[PDB]
């Protein structure tokens, strides 16, 4: 989807 | 009783595009708005030159900072690894914000992001501490080499990169 993750990043 | 302005030369494959310049809200978000301006100048030893953004979505945003591991997993702040979310006063409101990427609450680091839209769905979750000031059409030229899934098509660099006020 439309995330900003550092390392687990997500749909 | 000014707030800092600090630029990145944006390369594309060793190729100059050209300059982002960005004002830091260390009035509103001083110890975020600090950790990012002394990573541009690299005083403490380390920082954001020669590093690259290395997931870039169009229409959404361009992520980078990470200069220990270049992939998502690295960079650390100039206070230790990670430090606190200093707080949530400003939102992801359109084109040009910028704001720290993390990996869940107070985990801030070194990594960062451009905002390419209104991204409201990231309120509350991520400290939005600064904006393009220039150069906005540099930020939209490097969207051209990104993609659905965040992999770039170049390699998009910082060449060089501090203090300007």
């Amino acid at each position: 989807x439309l995330l900003v993750x550092a390392g687990l990043v997500l749909a | 009783m000014v707030n800092p302005t600090v630029f990145f030369d944006i390369a594309v494959d060793g190729e100059p595009l050209g300059r982002v310049s960005f004002e830091l809200f260390a009035d509103k978000v001083p110890k975020t708005a600090e950790n990012f301006r002394a990573l541009s100048t690299g005083e403490k030893g380390f920082g954001y030159k020669g590093s690259c953004f290395h997931r870039i979505i169009p229409g959404f945003m361009c992520q980078g900072g990470d200069f220990t591991r270049h992939n998502g997993t690295g960079g650390k702040s100039i206070y230790g690894e990670k430090f606190e979310d200093e707080n949530f006063i400003l939102k992801h409101t359109g084109p040009g914000i910028l704001s720290m990427a993390n990996a869940g609450p107070n985990t801030n680091g070194s990594q960062f992001f451009i905002c390419t839209a209104k991204t409201e769905w990231l309120d509350g979750k991520h400290v939005v501490f600064g904006k393009v000031k220039e150069g906005m059409n540099i930020v939209e030229a490097m969207e051209r080499f990104g993609s659905r899934n965040g992999k770039t098509s170049k390699k998009i660099t910082i060449a060089d990169c501090g203090q300007l006020e």
